[PDB]
């Protein structure tokens, strides 16, 4: 019995998850 | 500055009997004044330190 | 060390993290357009709000700011503070505000910009925490009030340090204290370090561009005494034009240009030098805007050099080089030019590299040396040459109407040196 990411997609704004926040943080170097 | 340049400007304009009446000199003055001035506050008196 | 002073060093480690109440009052109420009584009392949502407000009309003017509405105006990031993190996830902070700082230079006459930014010196310190990307990413904007409140706001570091009469004054800073502010050394290392970052990135607009040229020409004009300081000079400025060639963008193109002529008119570079700014600048001349620039640089190159050798052939990769990026009759429309500027050293050195390698267009010699009025030894030194290709090449009659035209104009010259070398009778032996 999974979650979806869907029912976690608003798990990652009520829970107040930052670890995918912290990814998008820590993605992008020279991006162009 | 100015009133140098409208002694070298008025004279152009009130004793010049051939004339282009199109301002040159006196924006062949206001150049150097306005250079003048961009000369002036490119100076300061304040202490910028090192 | 004192403990006064070994304590002020940790106000230092912890100037935006406020502990008491006021240091709150402190810490939230200085940002970019709200008064501190009004900037005292918002809440970190109205201002992300804003701060969105202006972010969309921001990245529907060019798509490369949405990506900061995925990690940065996030509405996920609002609660997360800096200091709460670490240092790993600190760096990739510093890492997404830097590159947006050089994004937003282009677009800070917006008050969509102004309106951006401020959150991120609210919700991150950036006036503080990272404040050598928040001024070096916005120090063309000297005049504009916008910086003149940024200046009122931000932390200053060590290396802008011409600035501390400058925080929380009336009049704008004046153009002289950029060229102080440049005139330092390790300031240039941390503007090559800006301006190599925009490189890589090609976040590279013309009016802070321009800036920066006006700003390195300038401190090669304050150190025409001190040779020694510029011997110390050349690094940090022909690292940056070499490293602006590498762009595709032809008015970073110009400004390595401007740079390699105001440097090689104020100070003599070794001639090899100048060939290595020649490969440079050839290299990647490819755009039409850069060209007209491009070939008066040469001009002034050729011209800012004298020893011996002073107007040699060029190499073989680089004359070829030349010719591939220049045409002959390029240099036979620029020579007739009515502003027809000196580039008098280059001509009688080029022609020699034609009169090696190529051989094939000294009808195009013929008109070269009809344009110009060269220097005495120059035209001696082409007609030894001359000399040289009426010997070992075989004669033709393109070298006879060359020589008929050096009959023509300076016949005793041709006679002295022929006095040098060879005979006079023999000349007439040659056709």
């Amino acid at each position: 019995p999974p979650p979806d990411e869907e029912e976690q997609l608003l798990a990652k704004f009520v829970f107040g998850d930052t670890t995918d926040l912290q990814e998008n943080l820590a993605k992008f170097n020279a991006d162009f | 500055v100015l009133a140098a340049k409208a002694a070298v400007s008025l004279r152009y304009d009130a004793l010049a009997e051939d004339r282009d009446d199109s301002g040159d000199i006196g924006l062949e003055s206001r150049a150097k004044v306005e250079n003048r001035l961009s000369q002036l506050e490119g100076r300061d008196l304040r202490t910028t330190p090192k | 060390s004192s403990l006064s002073d070994q304590l002020a060093q940790v106000a230092s480690n912890n100037a935006t993290v406020a502990l008491d109440r006021k240091r709150r009052q402190k810490l939230h109420s200085a940002s970019l357009i709200y008064n501190s009584k009004t900037a005292a009392t918002q809440d970190y949502d109205f201002i992300f709000e804003n701060a969105s407000k202006a972010l969309e009309e921001l990245s529907q003017i060019e798509p490369k700011f949405a990506i900061f509405s995925r990690t940065l105006f996030s509405e996920s990031s609002i609660s997360l503070d800096r200091n709460v993190q670490t240092k790993e996830e600190i760096k990739d902070l510093d890492n997404a505000i830097n590159a947006y700082l050089l994004l937003a230079s282009s677009k800070w006459y917006l008050a969509p910009t102004l309106h951006a930014t401020e959150w991120l010196v609210r919700r991150f310190q950036i006036h503080v925490k990272n404040t050598e990307m928040l001024l070096l990413s916005t120090l063309n904007y000297y005049q504009t009030p916008v910086f003149k409140r940024i200046l009122s706001i931000i932390k200053l570091p060590p290396l802008f340090n011409c600035l501390s009469n400058f925080v929380r004054s009336e009049k704008p800073p004046t153009a002289l204290t950029m060229i102080k502010l440049f005139n330092d050394m390790d300031f240039l290392k941390l503007y090559t370090s800006y301006l190599d970052q925009c490189i890589k990135h090609n976040a590279t607009y013309t009016n802070q561009l321009l800036f920066t040229t006006c700003c390195f020409i300038n401190v090669v004009a304050f150190n025409s005494n001190n040779d020694e300081k510029l011997n110390q000079l050349v690094p940090i400025l022909l690292e940056i034009s070499a490293k602006l060639l590498a762009s595709k963008s032809k008015d970073c193109q110009i400004a390595a240009h401007t740079i390699l002529v105001v440097f090689a008119t104020a100070l003599p570079l070794k001639k090899t030098i100048i060939l290595a700014a020649m490969e440079t600048i050839l290299s990647n001349l490819d755009a039409k805007e850069a060209k007209h620039s491009a070939l008066l640089t040469i001009c002034k190159l050729f011209q800012t050099l004298k020893g011996q050798g002073n107007v040699d052939q060029l190499p073989s990769k680089i004359f070829k080089l030349f010719d591939s990026k220049f045409d002959t009759v390029s240099i036979l429309t620029f020579l007739d030019k009515e502003d027809k500027p000196v580039c008098d050293k280059f001509i009688t050195s080029y022609t020699r590299s034609i009169a090696r390698y190529d051989r094939s267009k000294l009808n195009i010699i013929l008109s070269l040396l009809k344009k110009i009025r060269l220097e005495r030894y120059e035209v001696r030194l082409i007609i030894t040459d001359l000399i040289y290709l009426s010997e070992i090449l075989e004669d033709k009659s393109q070298l006879v109407e060359l020589f008929e035209y050096f009959i023509s104009i300076n016949e005793d010259l041709v006679l002295k040196c022929l006095k040098s070398l060879g005979l006079t009778g023999e000349l007439f032996e040659i056709r």
